[PDB]
């Protein structure tokens, strides 16, 4: 669940990728099921949206036996799970996961030639301000992380929205294809980590389900002050918590080899300078010739 | 009467601390602070020729981290002391300029803060004279005029209250109270009073009636 | 009457004097109020011509003992309090100055000619202080006692590979360096790092 | 038994907490001590983190709880400040949900609720026994009874022969607090469809009194509880802690409340050499272009500065505009910015107001048959902005009302044998559209505008606003709207609300420039000329209906003053004064010359 | 003589009295050039006041009680030192009084001043101690702090950034 | 001019520690460094540390002390008065005496905080009892420091076995109170 300790039980299960591909809290029925199942674990609608602290304690205490019995019927079995808990005396208790989620969100959002110079400057910036979060005696940096982590949880689940509604998706027989160019937050995606988190937003949801043949997704982005893409190669996953023999062979990450190759062969001025060789920098007009060539190239 | 290295800086920091409680410009240790700076010197030397030469490592890092310590000793002190010249340069002048008086800036201060204390006392006359003091009459040219309104010449405040540990000697002076323990008497001529100092007792004195105990070192400023 | 100006040009001092005690680490001086003394020195100047003119008139007058010794004392104790007010915005303009310069290791248009020519001539006076037998200490260095040898910094302006007294420091913008306080002391101090 | 064990856990608890090195609340408590401020303020999260039993504990059953805890607090004070002191006060912080004020039902009863809403109205103090001294009619037996404020207490029934209540209170040695009673509505956003604002009767003891004044948003933590006035209950709500987003406090008093570190963010602010332009672009984001306007309400925002003469002549230092205009102006929109960014605002619409309304109304009470003063948008105003909407729907009778409130500052009441002169010291906004709708050139200035000469002399800046149909600044207007529909600098070139208005707050209680000579030498030659102008523009046909009297001159100095003040400067200067010029020859010579 | 604060003091106006005909001494009247007439109230700025009065046999001026060392102001002070508002009554209230008792060698007004001070500087230390304290991460304080003479206030900064700095090195992470 | 404001008349915080470090403080050496380089200090004595044996009482100044123990090569004998025991005992003197001041160490707020930030293992008993322990102390003295503060006259001052911080913390104040005073009283004469 997404930051269980630090917001409310109802944001958990709502900004969740887990719950969300196993329940497509994306429309209204899915709404409909959450409603349904907190209703029959026999949590009031009130007391799910207090926050972690203030919750009655004793819906907080048998929590693991209620999700022991219900949370079978709905299909979110893999809920559970064993996790590291630090705490500090007569301080808040904080997962090894939360922590990492707001250290992401402040490496993330924390605050031609020449923009994007500038950008990856900030970036750099941002750094350090994931580093001090790491101190015990910086916990408002933390603290700060954890609101912009949700902050940047609900912007992501937004744009899904948006994308899965519009039916974006286009499905080709060798990979699957999703361009983002008129979002209402375009901007929040020229980071190449909040652009993966939203690969792996999609990817979970809608594709992980519905026993559809694993295919790598294409995931691009636009932004208007430069006028380029940050087009990003994902590999498929399979069902979570599903061991078996498939499941234990890895699934590899070809997209470097034949955008590399497409690159050399074409003439798009591409960048692959990043250290992920799997998320490039394409300009406006060259990306049909490049999805072109990699449709017909058949190495992904 | 050199003594040891430990006694130098036990005396530099009993200085530095008498200096920045004390409201007078007290005098130059001379002697003292030309031991320190040679031996400064010749530690410098000895750690450089060691560095230029892992079990050695920790104790290059002490006599650095030593060494460091002295040099910001010295430099408060003399800044004090360089404040402080500036907060009296007319009074100091006017010690100087009379010649009944016992004390000379040559034994109450070092050739540095001489020189420093001419050179900014001739800089200010400069720019006053350039700027205010040449429009008014001969009678109002003077910066330093004692038969004015107001004095020009601040002079120190001699009976500033400061703190004081009674230490002893390191005694005609000494004698016993009541209780069995060693004491000094002090006079407060304003009040007619007599106060009774018992030695390792903090006390609030006013600083004129301790001047002769803290120069005789009986007492240490806190 | 007579004093009202100087007072007002004292008001103006107290007020700088707040600003400076208010301000943490950045002070800029105001600018040198030149009209209020200029001001001021044609009104001494109007008592100097007074002055004259009492003096003449006793040469060559009615006017009595009693009537010139007060009129003489009510001009000498006029002009002594606009001196007295001129002489202490001065002195507190020059102090701030001084501190600023013993800031520095050794904009200007709010000062005027003379306080340029001062500070010029008082940061000469700092150098040579520092070129005594004072050398081994750093005069104008920090007033903090040390504490720990090594500290963690941060660059905090981008500058070249500039090559200081202890060694090389390629300052890249954003970066971290584990060294000596003593060594990065002067960096620190003119704020391309930071101690953090 | 059990309460002194509590007792003692609360007690280990504040000798005990800390979260790095300082125990927070024992140097809390001494501090509060060392100033004569008898309380301790508790952040619930720390209580949850210290130990969960004793949140539970308190949670349960606050009504019989929190007595302990003020003593175990007044053990403790006793402890840390006297060497071998009433009962402290508890006041509570918490970040639990807000709780709808309609939500409020059985369910909520004797439980510790969070909520937030708009006080309309307070009571005058009362006084309530904490420790009372009695003695028996009969034998003459002295006793005494100590009382807690929380309500799940009496004179014995049975004296310790004696008649049935035979105790008489002796009241020269009783020990008696302060008590309030405050009117809570609910917020006008979070009122169900079609349903009239609901109130809430509320109570607040010793140093949460006097915290609050009428038309402030705030946001209250207290326990619902019910008191008995046959199978029913008054609700009502224990007031256990007051959160507001306004300084009270350095408002009605020459006390000003800013932190140290506040102060400093309002001197770096002012030190800005180009405030002016953010302060400009940050009032009404959201609608393009009417710089000049903007500037207008920054000025009537900061306001000028008032002089009291040695003979008794007061005056004004409150800025007036007003905005004649077309329809589709964005007047309104400005209108209610403006109510929301000040410190104290009252939107109200001419249309639905009346005299009674807007000064004061002589109410009498239903029991006492005594005849009271109640207060309007003005008085509710008071030190702040009324935004009179729809000024041209006002009936006369309404309009002539605000004369006096707009010039002299004051409410003259002699209604019911009540004879007093209330202050009003509040600026007027108001927006209006001309005779026909629009302002048609081809009719006289006199002919569009029905408001007499006495009304509008008393508003400083007049802007008469046509809307021109030019095709760029149209699609240049349209792109922003479309912008705005299918849409944060932050940068230096606007500052949020909040921050506006604590920086406005601080400027008004810290500044009040006066003008240079140079200045009223330009001041009075801009004068000569603006009413020689006047003179010679007249024709023979009418007088001119926008009026320049006196009061324009001084309209221009508050400008100046306030356009001083806004730099924090103590001294306005010609620079001020080209700016107030340049504003009133764009406004109210502007509107008069046509 | 280079203390702003006692410029600022020496400039207040205190009553006098001219004892003497002296002609042309009207710019010190509110009128120019005109004789100034025996037995003339007017009030002098201090400087100029004390000075003519020492100087002057029958000096030049008498200086008349001032109204901030009157009955009413003794009899508020006796009442209640820490209540009382001085700086209403005077920014420079104990600079002109240590002037005054200096040039009238009187001791009634000094044990007055004196006991005035010890009860107001009680107070004083007791509000500069009292610290804030950032429990997420005032009203008595302001209302006596407007109530403070120059001097004090002066011994109030010194005194609270003496604690602010001791509690900040003592609590340094 | 050359020196602050703040630092006129006065020690910083920063300089009362200064002060503090140059005392002598008991370790115990991890390290063999005597024979059977060479330390050359001359500020303190090196005797000491070249003399050094494992695990053997020995005696060094503070700040060499911290420095060995960043490096952990010395384990720092908390002071004698720092124990559980002997803060309580000071308290109960505190207590039944409301007009002295225990016979505390002058450097005893300092070298406690010096030592909880820097030796938190080096200490027998659980910190959080003497912190504890250190901050009803501070109160207590505090409150006799409240107490004693309505004396000040313009005569001298007599304030025992008060330490260095709460001297240094009190110089400002008291000395222009006093100052004030004396003031008052030499213009009445
Ligand atoms: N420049 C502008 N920028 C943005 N929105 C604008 C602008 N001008 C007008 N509007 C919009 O036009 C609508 C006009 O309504 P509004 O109540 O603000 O008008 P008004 O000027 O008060 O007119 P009326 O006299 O008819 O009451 C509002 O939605 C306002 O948002
Ligand atoms: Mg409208
Ligand atoms: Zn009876």
């Amino acid at each position: 669940l997404f930051l269980l300790r630090h917001s409310s039980l109802y944001d958990s299960f709502y900004y969740s990728n887990y719950v969300n591909a196993k329940l497509s809290l994306w429309n209204e029925n899915g709404k409909k099921r959450l409603h349904k199942m907190f209703a029959r674990m026999g949590i009031p609608l009130s007391t799910a949206q207090e926050t972690w602290l203030y919750m009655d304690h004793s819906i907080k205490r048998e929590l693991g036996i209620i999700f022991d019995k219900n949370l079978d019927r709905y299909g979110l079995q893999d809920i559970i799970r064993d996790g590291f808990v630090r705490t500090l005396g007569y301080r808040g208790s904080i997962s090894a996961s939360e922590f990492v989620e707001a250290l992401t969100a402040l490496l993330e959002v924390g605050n031609s030639a020449q923009k994007l110079t500038n950008l990856r400057k900030r970036w750099v910036s941002n750094f350090w301000l994931s580093w001090d979060a790491l101190d015990d005696r910086k916990v408002e940096l933390l603290n700060r992380g954890i609101q912009l982590a949700q902050d940047l949880q609900r912007a992501i689940f937004n744009t899904g929205v948006a994308i899965l509604e519009k039916k974006l998706i286009k499905h080709l027989r060798i990979y699957r294809l999703c361009v983002l160019q008129d979002g209402p937050d375009l901007d929040l995606y020229r980071n190449p980590l909040t652009l993966l988190r939203l690969g792996n937003w999609l990817i979970e949801c809608c594709a992980e389900s519905e026993d559809k043949q694993l295919l790598p997704m294409v995931l691009a982005s636009i932004d208007e002050n430069t006028d380029t893409y940050l087009v990003a190669g994902l590999t498929p996953r399979y069902p979570r918590g599903l061991d078996t023999i498939h499941t234990k062979k890895p699934i590899l990450n070809n997209f470097s080899m034949a955008f590399q190759q497409i690159t050399a062969e074409t003439d798009a001025k591409v960048r692959i300078d990043n250290f992920e060789s799997s998320i490039i920098e394409i300009r406006r007009e060259d990306l049909s010739p490049f999805l072109e060539k990699l449709t017909l190239s058949g190495l992904l | 009467i050199y003594v040891s290295p430990q006694q130098d800086f036990s005396d530099l920091m009993k200085s530095w601390k008498n200096e920045r409680c004390s409201p007078e410009l007290l005098p130059y240790p001379h002697q003292l602070m030309k031991r320190l700076l040679n031996r400064i010197s010749m530690q410098s030397q000895l750690i450089e020729n060691i560095s230029m030469g892992n079990e050695s490592k920790l104790p290059l890092l002490c006599m650095e981290t030593e060494l460091e310590r002295l040099k910001f000793v010295i430099r408060s002190y003399i800044r004090c002391r360089l404040s402080k010249i500036d907060k009296f340069s007319l009074y100091l002048r006017q010690l100087n300029e009379d010649e009944n008086s016992l004390i000379s800036l040559t034994d109450l201060l070092s050739k540095d803060e001489i020189k420093y204390h001419d050179t900014h006392s001739l800089i200010w006359l400069k720019l006053v004279n350039d700027s205010i003091l040449k429009y008014m009459p001969e009678e109002l040219q003077a910066i330093n005029d004692t038969e004015g309104s107001v004095n020009m010449i601040d002079e120190p405040d001699w009976n500033k209250f400061v703190f004081i540990h009674v230490n002893g000697p390191p005694d005609p002076l000494l004698q016993e109270n009541e209780f069995g323990k060693p004491c000094y008497t002090v006079t407060i001529p304003d009040l007619k009073e007599e106060v009774e100092l018992t030695i390792g007792s903090i006390y609030v004195m006013r600083y004129e009636v301790i001047r002769d105990l803290l120069r005789d070192d009986k007492v240490a400023l806190i | 009457m007579y004093g009202d100006l100087g007072n007002k040009l004292v008001l103006e001092a107290k007020r700088t004097k707040q600003l400076y005690a208010r301000s943490n680490q950045d002070v800029n001086l105001p600018m040198y109020h030149e009209d209020i003394i200029r001001n001021i020195l044609k009104e001494v100047s109007n008592l100097r011509k007074n002055t004259e003119y009492l003096k003449e008139q006793q040469q060559l007058g009615m006017l009595d003992d009693k009537v010139a010794k007060c009129q003489y004392f009510v001009t000498l104790l006029c002009m002594e309090r606009n001196k007295r007010c001129l002489l202490a915005y001065q002195r507190l303009r020059t102090d701030i100055l001084d501190s600023m310069a013993w800031n520095n290791n050794g904009d200007t248009n709010n000062l005027s000619h003379q306080e340029q020519e001062y500070l010029k001539e008082y940061c000469d006076l700092i150098t040579d202080l520092k070129s005594g037998d004072l050398v081994d200490i750093d005069l104008s260095g920090s007033l903090v006692p040390p504490s720990d040898v090594f500290i963690d910094v941060r660059v905090l302006k981008d500058a070249g590979e500039i090559q200081t007294e202890y060694g090389v420091f390629n300052l890249i913008k954003d970066s971290q360096f584990f060294v000596r306080q003593s060594d990065v002391e002067r960096l620190i101090q003119q704020g391309y790092l930071q101690k953090i | 038994d059990d309460n002194t064990e509590i007792i003692k856990s609360f007690k280990n608890f504040i000798l005990e907490f800390r979260l790095d090195s300082q125990f927070i609340y024992r140097d809390q408590l001494r501090n509060n001590i060392l100033v004569k401020n008898y309380s301790l303020t508790v952040n619930m999260e720390h209580l949850i983190g210290y130990n969960e039993d004793i949140y539970k504990k308190l949670s349960d059953e606050p009504s019989d709880i929190i007595p302990l805890f003020e003593t175990a607090i007044t053990q403790v004070a006793k402890r840390i400040s006297i060497l071998s002191l009433p009962t402290f006060q508890l006041i509570l912080n918490s970040n639990a949900n807000q709780i709808p004020l309609r939500d409020l039902d059985s369910e909520h009863v004797s439980k510790i609720v969070r909520l937030s809403g708009i006080i309309i109205s307070t009571s005058v103090l009362s006084s309530r026994a904490t420790y009372l001294s009695i003695m028996c009619r009969n034998c003459r037996h002295t006793t005494s009874i100590t009382i807690n404020n929380f309500n799940s207490v009496s004179l014995p029934r049975s004296c310790l022969n004696c008649g049935p209540d035979p105790y008489i209170i002796i009241h020269e040695s009783s020990k008696f607090i302060d008590q309030q009673f405050l009117k809570l509505q609910e917020i006008p956003e979070l009122v169900p469809v079609g349903e009239m604002p609901r109130n809430l009767t509320m109570t607040c003891d010793r140093y949460l009194t006097n915290k609050v004044i009428p038309g402030t948003r705030v946001t209250i933590v207290g326990i619902y509880s019910i008191y008995n006035s046959v199978a029913i209950r008054t609700p009502y709500i224990k007031i256990l802690g007051i959160q507001s987003d306004v300084e009270t406090s350095s408002i009605w008093n020459s006390v000003t409340m800013f932190t140290e570190e506040e102060e400093e963010e309002f001197l770096q602010l002012s030190r800005n050499p180009k405030l002016y332009e953010i302060l400009t672009n940050s009032i009404a984001p959201s609608i393009f272009g009417n710089e000049d306007i903007k500037k207008a309400i920054v000025c009537l925002l900061m306001g000028g500065s008032k002089k009291i003469l040695p003979d008794g002549m007061r005056l004004r230092g409150d800025i007036n505009v007003l905005l004649l205009g077309d329809p589709g102006t964005a007047k309104s929109q400005l209108l209610k910015f403006v109510e929301k960014v000040s410190p104290i605002a009252v939107y109200t619409s001419g249309k639905g107001s009346s005299a009674a309304g807007l000064t004061a109304s002589v109410q009498r009470d239903p029991m006492t048959r005594e005849f009271y003063l109640e207060g309007g948008a003005m008085v509710l105003a008071d030190g702040g902005v009324v935004c009179i909407d729809e000024f041209d729907k006002m009936r006369d009778e309404d309009r002539v009302a605000i004369h006096e409130a707009m010039e002299q500052q004051t409410i003259s009441i002699a209604k019911a044998g009540i004879t007093t002169v209330l202050n009003s010291r509040t600026s007027v906004l108001a927006a209006a559209n001309p005779i026909y709708g629009r302002y048609d050139d081809l009719k006289s200035p006199g002919d569009n505008i029905d408001f007499q000469t006495t009304i509008l002399s008393r508003f400083d800046m007049i802007f008469i606003v046509k809307d021109d149909h030019n095709e760029e600044r149209d699609i240049s207007i349209a792109n922003h709207v479309i912008n705005i529909h299918t849409g944060q600098e932050e940068n230096g070139s606007e500052i949020s609300i909040e921050k506006m208005k604590r920086y406005i707050t601080y400027c008004r209680l810290k500044c009040a420039p006066r003008l240079s000579p140079q200045a009223a030498e330009k001041l009075s030659s801009n004068f000569v000329t603006i009413r020689k102008q006047l003179l010679i523009n007249e024709e023979s046909t009418e007088r001119s209906s926008i009026p320049i009297t006196i009061r324009q001159l001084e309209a221009i100095i508050r400008i100046t003053e306030s356009l001083a003040k806004l730099e924090l400067s103590p001294i306005a200067q010609e620079r001020h004064v080209d700016e107030a010029i340049r504003l009133f020859q764009a406004s109210t010579m502007d509107a008069a010359s046509q | 003589y280079y203390d702003i604060d006692d410029v600022l003091a020496d400039g207040t106006e205190f009553p006098c009295k001219f004892q003497y005909d002296i002609p042309g001494l009207g710019y010190l009247e509110n009128n120019p050039g005109r004789p100034i007439t025996k037995n003339t109230k007017l009030s002098l700025p201090l400087w100029l006041a004390r000075i003519l009065a020492i100087v002057g046999p029958v000096p030049f001026v008498e200086l008349l009680p001032p109204d901030m060392f009157s009955t009413k102001v003794m009899n508020a002070i006796k009442t209640d030192p820490v209540a009382l508002d001085l700086h209403s009554i005077n920014s420079h209230f104990f600079s002109l009084a240590i002037k005054w008792i200096m040039l009238f060698s009187e001791k009634e007004l000094a044990n007055v001043v004196s006991e005035l001070l010890l009860q107001r500087a009680q107070e004083l230390n007791h509000h500069a101690s009292s610290l804030s304290i950032d429990l997420n991460a005032n009203i008595a304080t302001s209302t006596f702090l407007l109530k403070l003479e120059e001097m004090e206030k002066e011994i109030y900064k010194k005194s609270h950034e003496s604690y602010k700095d001791t509690k900040r090195w003592m609590f340094k992470k | 001019m050359s020196l602050p404001a703040h630092l006129q008349q006065t020690f910083s915080p920063e300089e009362i520690q200064f002060i503090v470090e140059n005392e002598p403080i008991k370790i115990f050496p991890r390290i063999t460094t005597r024979q059977k380089t060479r330390w050359q200090l001359i500020t303190t004595d090196d005797k000491a540390l070249n003399n050094m044996v494992a695990m053997r009482s020995t005696e060094v100044v503070l700040w060499i002390a911290l420095l060995l123990k960043q490096q952990s090569k010395c384990s720092i004998v908390a002071p004698q008065w720092l124990t559980t025991k002997e803060l309580d005992r000071k308290i109960q003197y505190e207590k039944t005496h409301p007009d002295r001041f225990s016979e505390l160490p002058w450097n005893w707020l300092v070298l406690a905080r010096i030592l909880f930030n820097k030796a938190k293992d080096d200490f027998h008993d659980p910190i959080h009892e003497l912190r504890g322990k250190i901050q009803d102390l501070r109160e207590i003295r505090q409150i006799k420091v409240l107490k004693g503060l309505k004396y000040l006259n313009e005569s001298h001052l007599q304030l025992d076995n008060l330490s260095l911080l709460e001297i240094n913390e009190l110089r400002p104040f008291i000395t222009e109170i006093m100052d004030k005073l004396r003031e008052i009283h030499t213009a009445s004469l």
